[PDB]
């Protein structure tokens, strides 16, 4: 996050795994795998996107 | 000649050193010659329905098909 | 023991999942006949009075 | 040594993990971490359905607007989590459940703001209703509002069409809804958000009932009301106004007696 | 180990202070109750504290009996047009205040009852008629068995229905019921309903009252005058003492600030004003 | 036995305004779920409104929905019929019936009613 | 000794139990008996949801008639249980998702009655277009039919809409409807059900496919498809006819990857 | 089967060579056979009021700052 | 032994099968 140190808030960043219609409301992503950052003392968020997938290596 | 049997508590109070824990007894004592006259000490026993449930001469084995 | 519906019970259902199959001449319509009982965990509590059975005056 | 903040705190179950910088610690409600269904206290006795992940995951409630106007806010449980994915689904297909509960009410401002929110959990929160001429008439529909929730009032107005009543709540504010003073409100399990300090409320509630196990589509167990203790002001500003949402997350959630499914006329 | 009955902790004396400890601050936001002692802000002198909280636990705070009913008999006339009035109640704590608030503080709980009945009659025409020692029945109609219909039915047979026979001018009857509940604790608010309106159903049948559970329906009680019709018409009336006895309890709710309406928790119009006028400057 | 001792009808014409009052007599409290009903002329004996004891809450027929209105004095154990619009097919031997109950459950016509009224009648005269 | 009969069977899964007097014994597919994702060869990496009792239970797929002129009927899986209460809910919430099978066809008759079903368990079960015009065209919703299924045919007939095609199979049953010979369909797992024996068919079938765990909704492994082996016919009457039904059943399912819920047009 | 126990002693009378002094005990024995019929003992124990007051996870150390 | 106030047979856990052995099955004709 880059804005002001006197401005705050909480970001939710989404991974869906795919196979459905892709988020486009909050309500949706939500369902999936997620974090819910907060801005502060901390600048930087970090969210994994776990390895789950059919096959064994993606084209 | 006194009859001090156990209670079945049921609501234990906030108690055990004297209550709750420390197994409640009552005490009894029978006061007429008859026994007919005694109380019912409902401390009675209990058997198998099978007198009336499995009633079959030759032993039934559930897992097994009922007519062999 | 009563009709109650925060305490009610469920329901009991037969349904043919195949059919009742019959060869020529042999009975069309044939009857079940259905059982009860309690298992050995069953145990009731508290006596009270029966509304099977009353004396008019 | 390595400063670990009882402010930074991060919550992690199922997919979905919700960290924060000011948090003010948080609460294990009666001191007890919820748990799964022991087998001293079992009743039910066919194998019981353990979701886990499929369930235990953070589902993220709609999020409501506070102003000067708000006078409250008030969600029951399982209930607003009705439509939460499979834990939605794992509630209609079975007559029995028990559930924990891991509710974080987020809601920041910024050192220019101020006021207080009180993040209230009463077990068994049975609310008024709103005509004075029929008692605990209330509808189901109204009864349970799912994820939008309803709200807390100013004032107590009777429901007067006794043609077609309105057969809802109207819980007075001041009254904690159902007619005792809020000031003592301060006995559940609760935590204040105060602007001042943090910007999130954490309360871990174990199932709490009557029963081991019990229905969850007839009988809520808990209770989120949300309060402004202190109002909100802002600046010289005439009206200003921060969001609040609530991310609730099912526990050790273990459901019994798999059926067909149960569609509830909602409307 | 700590009983009801010890002494509460003794103050221990402390001196003057110039620390970086900061007992004096909290953050109520945590919704921790910051845990301060006497000694902590201000300098104490050694006490050996002698009182305890004996008469406080959660045994004596219920220990004392309460009115929670008043049931309505008499005995008129053969001749009479009116009939035979036998009263009938549902046990409900909830139909007087008093036990009501007491029991309230606490969302579910666990107790064996134990109920007295105290008996008192009177003439009602001014005959310098008599009447002789009247003996009540007190029936307990356990939820679903049939509820009497005339003073003088079968269903006072009592197969199976605890009875208690009571003669007028002897001390006032009493028996113990152990914890009836069909949970695992007596549910003193019940959110929620018991039927659940179906998508495939009429509203009618799929229509519950909120708020009203099988938790709390424990039968009722039929009281009526065993003696036969009398020329002179006695009244009497039934007053019944609970006092709740090896209780326990869960989970503490606040108080009842307004008047009760009914046995729902709700209220009525004009009552919802509990605290007074006083000034914010003025002690 | 429960006695439902019912008042008191009359033939008023259209647009009319009467009512019926009805005692539990009877231990009105828990049990009763005071009905209304009026018997069409030999057709002919429909429920008309009706009450809980317990809470207040009221029911009515598609037919009378609205202009009658039933009424409950719970201290004086007596449940009210506000008759209101009486036209002239409001023609009928008025009841009052009233059963038991389920605790919970609301007290409706497919319900009860054990016990019976005296059936006063009430006719709206035609013009 | 105790007369146990290798025809009198009884399979209990989760809630439900099939039991059976004229059952042929079962077979294990490959002989191997369905079981969880190990470790060796685990892939996705997120906990995975094992819906146990709740989704491992016999779900009943519609019945169909059988007659003269029944030329076979075929079943795709996990298809087929698409809406089967909760493994039904937990396949369209999960991205991968990999299950077994236990289908137990039955089907009586009486002593008088003859004929014989081959029920086939082809793993990877590609059936024929319709079109000779355009090769595997196919469109999805007649690829999955459900749980109605479809059928075999006596005849192949050809799709002539090249405007707007009907894009479905045309299995031709002596081909097993994949162009190859019915008469050797007999090397996937089955049974045959002859009126004269038996009155069901009982096949366990393990999690067959390229990965270790998959799509559900994309790729179906298996294939049940139920031939008339010998024609039906009954005493000298010229319409007979008899019921089969299949009861499949998901075991050692899990699931992987909660999301939002997929919905397919189906239609 | 009696329940002799002590009672707490208030007010002592000039007494010690029966009253005042040596421990002041009562008996009880219980009459009937249900847990239900029998007097609240009153000896119940107490808690710590932390169940409520401190809910706080991480374990509170008053002398310290409360929100590190 | 076995009294009145004795506890019922606590109640085992018991998982998936697929045997011969047919519990279910029973012939009332016997009379048990
Ligand atoms: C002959 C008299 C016998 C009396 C037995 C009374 C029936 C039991 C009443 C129990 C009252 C308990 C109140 C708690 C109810 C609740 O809040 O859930």
């Amino acid at each position: 996050f880059c804005g002001s140190m006197m401005a705050t808030g909480k970001l939710l960043v989404s991974y869906a795994p795919p196979g459905a219609d892709p988020p486009k409301k909050r309500k949706e992503a939500m369902l999936g795998t997620h974090v819910i950052w907060d801005i502060g003392l901390q600048s930087s968020c970090t969210m994994v996107v776990p390895w789950i997938s059919n096959t064994t290596y993606r084209q | 000649g006194a009859q001090v049997s156990s209670q079945k508590v049921g609501a234990h109070e906030n108690s055990n050193r004297a209550y709750g824990g420390s197994t409640i007894n009552y005490t009894t004592i029978n006061y007429y010659r008859d026994s007919a006259s005694n109380a019912a000490s409902k401390q009675d026993f209990s058997q198998d329905p099978s007198k009336f449930t499995e009633p079959i001469k030759d032993v039934l084995i559930k897992t097994a098909p009922m007519l062999n | 023991t009563i009709d109650d519906s925060f305490t009610e019970g469920g329901y009991i259902s037969v349904f043919y999942q195949t059919r009742i199959v019959v060869p020529l001449s042999t009975p069309r319509e044939m009857d079940i006949l259905g059982f009860v009982s309690a298992c050995n965990d069953f145990s009731v509590r508290l006596l009270r009075d029966t509304t099977h059975i009353e004396q008019k005056a | 040594a390595c400063g670990y903040s009882d402010r930074v705190l991060q919550l992690t179950l199922g997919n979905s993990t919700i960290t924060t910088q000011e948090a003010a610690n948080s609460v294990v409600a009666y001191g007890r971490w919820p748990e799964y269904l022991r087998d001293s206290e079992a009743n039910p006795v066919d194998q019981p359905t353990e979701p886990d992940v499929a369930a235990c995951r953070f589902y993220t409630l709609d999020t409501v607007s506070w102003t000067k106007e708000s006078r409250g806010w008030w969600w029951k449980l399982p209930d607003a989590l009705r439509d939460m994915g499979l834990f939605g689904q794992n509630m209609y297909y079975h007559y029995l459940g028990r559930s924990g509960y891991t509710v974080h009410v987020q809601c920041n401002a910024s050192k220019f703001h101020q006021g207080a929110l009180g993040v209230f959990a009463v077990p068994e929160m049975c609310l008024a209703g709103d005509s004075n001429t029929t008692t605990m008439h209330t509808s189901y529909q109204n009864a349970n509002p799912g994820e939008k929730g309803g709200t807390f009032t100013g004032t107590f107005t009777p429901d007067n069409n006794q043609t077609s009543p309105a057969r809802r709540f109207c819980p007075v504010d001041y009254l904690l809804g159902n007619g005792t003073l809020l000031g003592n409100a301060f006995v559940f399990p609760h935590q204040i958000i105060n602007l001042r300090t943090n910007n999130c409320a954490t309360l871990v509630l174990p199932y709490v009932n009557s029963l081991s196990i019990d229905s969850m589509v007839k009988h809520n167990n808990w209770g989120i009301a949300i309060l402004p203790l202190a109002p909100l002001n802002f600046a010289s500003e005439s009206s200003p106004e921060i969001p609040i949402t609530l991310t609730i997350a099912p526990m050790c959630c273990e459901f019994n007696g798999l059926r067909n499914i149960t569609l509830p006329r909602l409307q | 180990a700590a009983t009801s009955r010890d002494a509460l902790p003794n103050t221990e004396a402390s001196g003057p202070t110039h620390s970086k400890e900061i007992p004096a601050l909290t953050a109520v936001e945590t919704g921790a109750t910051n845990p301060l002692v006497p000694s902590d802000t201000v300098q104490t002198r050694h006490v050996v504290q002698h009182r305890s909280r004996s008469e406080s636990s959660i045994e004596s705070f219920f220990a004392r009996g309460a009115c929670v009913t008043i049931m309505t008999v008499d005995n008129p006339a053969s001749t009479t047009n009116k009939d035979k009035l036998f009263a009938v109640w549902k046990i409900t704590y909830k139909d007087t205040v008093q036990l009501r608030r007491k029991l309230e503080f606490f969302t579910y709980s666990r107790f064996d009852m134990e109920l007295t009945f105290v008996v008192t009659a009177n003439f009602t025409e001014t005959n310098n008629g008599h009447a002789l020692n009247q003996v009540y029945q007190i029936m307990y109609v356990p939820p679903g068995a049939p509820v009497p219909e005339k003073w003088d039915d079968y269903t006072w047979q009592t197969s199976s229905n605890p009875s208690i026979f009571y003669t007028y001018g002897t001390a006032p009857a009493r028996i113990s019921v152990p914890y009836v509940g069909i949970s695992n604790a007596y549910s003193h608010f019940y959110d929620g309903f018991s039927k659940v309106p179906l998508k495939d159903q009429s509203a009618a049948l799929g229509d519950s009252l909120y708020g009203a559970a099988s938790l709390n329906d424990f039968g009722i009680l039929a009281v009526r005058v065993v003696n036969d019709h009398n020329p002179t018409k006695v009244t009497s009336k039934i007053r019944v003492y609970l006092k709740p006895k090896h209780i326990r309890v869960w989970c503490p709710r606040p108080p009842r600030a307004v008047a009760y309406y009914g046995p729902g928790v709700d209220y009525k119009d004009g009552t919802l004003t509990p605290l007074s006028t006083k000034d914010l400057t003025t002690y | 036995q429960v006695q439902l001792q019912e008042s008191g009808g009359g033939s008023v014409q259209a647009g009319g305004s009467l009512r019926l009052s009805c005692a539990a007599s009877g231990y009105q409290y828990s049990l009763l779920c005071m009905a209304w009903f009026r018997q069409v002329l030999g057709e002919g004996r429909e429920g008309v409104a009706f009450i809980t004891t317990y809470n207040g809450a009221m029911r009515y027929a598609d037919t009378v929905k609205g202009r009658f209105t039933v009424s409950q004095d719970k201290d004086k154990n007596t449940v009210y019929l506000q008759m209101n619009s009486l036209k002239p097919e409001d023609t009928a031997i008025y009841y009052c019936a009233a059963g038991r109950w389920r605790f919970g459950d609301i007290c409706h016509e497919g319900s009860g009613y054990n016990y019976w009224g005296q059936g006063t009648q009430v006719t709206v005269s035609s013009h």
